[PDB]
């Protein structure tokens, strides 16, 4: 079925005047609210919300009212707060009782600065989920190019009940993955100017595991038939696979296993966990989860063999 | 603060005042100041934000005569993780010390993520004593801070000179830092350590070192509390 | 005054400047303490070289006396026979790398292979005794040579590290800090002053026209 | 590198070279070369000694030490030039029949200069 | 004939009325245009157009005009472009047919030496030749203290016809010198950090040749009998000598010689090339050319002798 059957679109452009630009997302959020009032779960994408803020700035300049920051109206924070808070899981007004939800997915756009602009500064305090761009990753053509250090999602504690019913290990695995990425990021920062000579086996494992994560879990082309849409169960399975690889290597080098030899001896397992992202989600959760269980068992037994 | 002042200085209660997200308050200040035709100040904030924060913060402390007190814990968000931003700068210039919640310490899965090194309490001496809290409190705090700093810079050097090149000071400091950030700083969100329980945990964690290596603590305290 | 990097001044460049400055400061501390450790080890190695070299004369003259005892026992000068009897290396240096203070220094170990014994079957038993004594002396000299090679490698590494640290602390930091100071104090302050002047002129004209209308 | 036995260049005293050979020494089978370079004092040319030092430390490629037996007193400039690299040869000055004072040692001189 | 017989002056001291600076520049340029109309190849010198720019700034500030970059009038760039466009070789109006020129050469005075002020940036986008000077060189008594890194001339391409007519090797030599100076600067900017060691012999030759160039060809004392005026033929000969010296040194070292031993063995040749600037232009073009041919021949023989 066409997405357009589940889609209505507002098509304001740059040629359209500033007033229409300002009112475009207001019309869009009102439509989203109307469909939420029927119990429908509505997603609203406001691309280039920074252009909306620019429309507000131009209207303010036309009115001559004194702005704040550099050029933007001071009520920018209040208006984005109201617009963002128009979203949320809600109980419909009338009867029978319903439960809709409007999810704002708004796109800011950098203007030379990444976060010093007022629109992002207000949004960070307003919005609950932030996916900040990583300019260095884009410079290296790594997609998606979001930053894993400054981006945040406060729903991680709320989703604990959802995870405990379907994927109970998801929160702790995500925490461990974030810890690995942060530790390896600080270690890369300290090693760029020194060199990898002095790093211990644990440090090398952390660096290479985080590199594997960045190159085979965070990275999605989004165009191939595989991982165009990675389902939550496939994502959880690869999370546990990568964490199993990391902690298996760490436990192996907790013994006398030199990791320089261990990497060569378990290159097969490293390639397997890297290519796990190539599983086709269309196969269904059952068989692909069986594949991931097979991969985990192979990883564990191979690391046990290589430890001795 | 009006409610807190009323309670403490008229009902003679000991009131703890907690203000959340002072950054939002500063944004509201910006919006109201720009509502009238007023020239913006540094970083857009009004030029008198110092005076307003002074008015809010000075509504605290003990006063002559009345038996009440006001303890204030304003909480604010750094817009860009920078001290130089007007809100944290003026808050530090007005208040006494500060407590730091660290981004990296939060990402490492430790709660509550208070970063001890950059956080100080400017009036900690008065809170410490014999009748006040417990006798060993200040010395234990100083020793914990010193050991944590040594563990931290030894962990930084881990990647430059290697583990084997470190002294026994640094080995015990890495062990202390791990146990510290995993058991002492790490506290359950619903876990209430009383001050004496916290001191006992700090002692059981500081008992890693022999009494010779505990330099920041006086021997009068070591002969009393080390052996338990 | 001082020096600048000739970069166009913007607040993004200011952010890059402060992050580069803090990186330079942490690198200064890191390499300074690394050089401290390397110089501690280097003082250890150089005093080791001193006493090893002063004992080298004693051990070599003891070995020479053992050789002279062998010559006295054999009567003839066995030097030519020993020189002509060399067939294969019985004593070899094991060049393997260490990790002294994070530096991949290479030392030498002794491959004493008794199976060769090419010159060990020539002459009287004094020949064998002198062979053993000279083997011990050669092991001592191999230890001294390994220590000397470590000293040379560590001297090169420490000289490079100290040169980099001093060069950075005297040029890179002492230009980045003036670069940031130039950026802020000149450009940001002057742009803010021009903005202040323009908005003050706007306020003046707005209030005077409002005053005349009122 | 290629682990090789310590070289032996002894022009101030052939007794030291003889003792080192009695310890152990190697001669190249195919190339008919030999690590030993025993030179009689007052008989081997200084240019010849420098040529041997170049052929051992600079021409031959392996991992080995190279003793000098205090004969580098005449070839001190060549010794200093060859000391610029720790490989493929590491120089040494064992005490020959004439005692080897630490003053004339290039490595000891560098250590004293760095003191 | 006295050189004043071809020179007329227009003057405003700093303390004299500020508004007259614009009149001074305009009267100077129209005098130049008038003498161009007579067929003369007049050249107009403006001592400081920055003084005119700040006079316009002060007039605007008195008028209360809205400031451009740091107080200047918004029409400053257009005014400068209109003034500068009056220069150019042209066929004068009317008959008999004659061809003139104006050749505006105007200096600007940046505040604090920073080339980012509006007056210099406006002038940079207009003039076809840029002769930026450096404070550091001028402070070390190095004159004309021109910054070869930033200074440029867009007339190099159009002047190739005259060069081929008169000095065909002039462009090749000037590009050779420019590349030598750029290479020396890029080596210098790393050698202050990594030290003089670990530098190839060719790199050392480039550094020494270019420091010789900076000291003894780019430098021109002016206040001396020999460097007051360097005729075009003498400048071409000196570039030929310097470039030939660099080529001979590079070839000799590339043929087996080492630079350190070679430099002392040919130091007299370097000193002769150094003192080549002392040749008196009044001695005649033929005599100076004979001296330069002798210098080149002696240098070539000496470099052959050191080659052995």
């Amino acid at each position: 079925e066409p997405i357009m059957k589940r889609t209505t679109l507002v098509a304001n452009t740059s040629n359209m005047p500033v007033a229409a630009r300002e009112a475009s997302i207001y019309t869009g959020i009102t439509l989203a609210e109307y469909f939420r009032d029927q119990g429908k779960n509505v997603s609203m994408i406001a691309d280039s919300s920074s252009r909306w803020a620019e429309a507000l700035r131009e209207i303010s300049g036309r009115l001559g009212e004194m702005p704040a920051d550099q050029g933007f109206p001071a009520y920018l924070g209040a208006k984005l707060a109201s617009f963002y808070e128009r979203a949320g899981k809600a109980v419909a007004l009338g009867s029978p009782d319903r439960t809709g939800s409007v999810s704002i997915v708004a796109a800011v756009s950098p203007a030379g600065g990444d976060f010093s602009d007022p629109v992002t500064t207000a949004t960070l305090g307003i919005t609950q989920v932030f996916w900040g761009l990583d300019k260095k990753l884009a410079q290296r053509k790594h997609f998606p190019s979001i930053n894993t250090s400054v981006s945040y999602s406060k729903y991680t504690n709320v989703l604990n009940k959802f995870y405990d019913s379907n994927y109970p290990e998801f929160p702790v695995l995500r925490d461990r993955m974030k810890e690995i990425l942060s530790n390896a990021e600080e270690l890369e920062q300290v090693v760029q100017l020194v060199g990898k000579s002095a790093l211990s086996d644990s440090d090398k494992i952390t660096l290479d595991v985080a590199t594997l994560i960045k190159e085979d879990f965070l990275q999605q082309n989004g165009y191939s038939t595989y991982d165009a849409f990675c389902p939550i169960w496939k994502t959880f399975d690869m999370m546990r696979a990568f964490i199993s690889y990391h902690d298996e290597a760490q436990k192996a080098v907790a013994n006398g296993a030199n990791w320089s030899k261990l990497a060569d001896s378990t290159g097969d397992v490293k390639h397997a966990v890297s290519s796990s992202k190539f599983f086709e989600p269309s196969r269904g959760e059952k068989e692909v989860h069986g594949e991931f269980e097979k991969l985990l068992s192979t990883m564990q037994e191979r690391f046990a063999e290589s430890t001795d | 603060l009006t409610t807190a002042e009323y309670l403490a200085y008229q009902t003679e209660r000991h009131v703890l005042t907690i203000l959340t997200d002072m950054s939002s308050y500063a944004d509201a200040l910006r919006e109201v100041s720009a509502a009238r035709e007023e020239v913006p100040g540094r970083r857009g904030y009004p030029g008198y934000m110092y005076t307003d924060l002074s008015t809010i913060y000075e509504r605290a402390g003990r006063v002559e005569g009345r038996n009440g007190s006001i303890t204030q814990i304003p909480i604010l968000t750094m817009p860009n993780d920078d001290i130089t931003h007007p809100i944290p700068d003026l808050t530090g210039y007005i208040t006494e010390g500060q407590i730091f919640v660290d981004r990296q310490l939060h990402n490492k899965g430790i709660y509550p993520p208070i970063n001890v090194l950059p956080s100080l309490s400017r009036l900690m001496k008065s809170a410490i004593g014999e009748g006040m809290t417990r006798k060993d409190h200040g010395d234990v705090s100083n020793q914990l801070y010193a050991k944590y700093a040594i563990g931290k810079d030894a962990a930084a050097m881990k990647a430059v000179v290697g583990e084997e090149a470190l002294s026994i000071e640094d080995k015990l400091s890495l062990e202390f830092l791990e146990k510290f950030e995993k058991t002492f700083i790490t506290q359950g969100a619903y876990e209430d350590r009383t001050v004496f329980e916290s001191l006992d945990q700090a002692w059981s964690l500081l008992r890693i070192y022999p009494k010779e290596m505990l330099n920041r603590i006086s021997p009068k305290i070591l002969d009393e509390f080390y052996d338990r | 005054s001082g020096n600048r990097e000739q970069v166009f001044p913007t607040r993004m460049t200011l952010g890059l400047m402060k992050t580069k400055l803090k990186g330079a400061n942490q690198g200064y501390s890191l390499l300074k303490r690394k050089s401290e450790a390397l110089t501690k080890r280097f003082r250890d190695i150089t005093k080791r070289i001193d006493d090893a070299k002063q004992k080298m004369g004693r051990v070599m003259q003891t070995a020479a006396f053992s050789l002279a005892e062998v010559s006295y026992a054999t009567g003839e000068n066995i030097g030519y026979q020993v020189q002509e009897s060399v067939s294969t290396a019985r004593f070899k240096v094991r060049a393997r790398q260490e990790n002294v203070s994070g530096v991949y220094l290479s030392q030498f170990e002794s491959y004493i292979d008794p199976e060769i014994n090419d010159f060990r079957l020539t002459g009287l038993g004094r020949g064998g005794q002198q062979v053993q004594r000279a083997k011990e002396i050669y092991s001592r000299a191999v230890e001294t040579l390994v220590e000397l090679a470590s000293l040379q490698t560590a001297f090169i590494i420490l000289d490079e590290v100290i040169k980099v640290t001093n060069r950075r602390v005297n040029a890179i930091e002492h230009v980045i800090i003036p670069r940031t100071e130039n950026t802020i104090a000149y450009i940001n302050s002057e742009l803010d002053e021009l903005d202040r002047e323009e908005f003050y002129r706007l306020k003046k004209v707005q209030e005077k026209k409002q005053n005349e209308t009122a | 590198a290629e682990k090789r036995t310590l070289i032996a260049v002894i022009a101030d005293e052939d007794t030291t070279t003889g003792l080192l050979l009695a310890g152990i020494g190697q001669i190249t089978p195919e190339t008919q070369e030999k690590n030993f370079f025993v030179y009689q004092e007052g008989k081997t040319t200084k240019e010849e000694i420098t040529d041997k030092f170049n052929h051992f430390t600079e021409e031959r490629d392996d991992i080995a030490i190279l003793l000098i037996n205090q004969h580098i007193a005449e070839n001190i400039r060549a010794r200093v030039d060859s000391f610029t690299n720790a490989f493929p040869a590491i120089l040494e000055i064992p005490s020959k029949d004439h005692p080897y004072d630490p003053e004339k040692d290039s490595v000891l001189k560098r250590v004293r200069k760095l003191f």
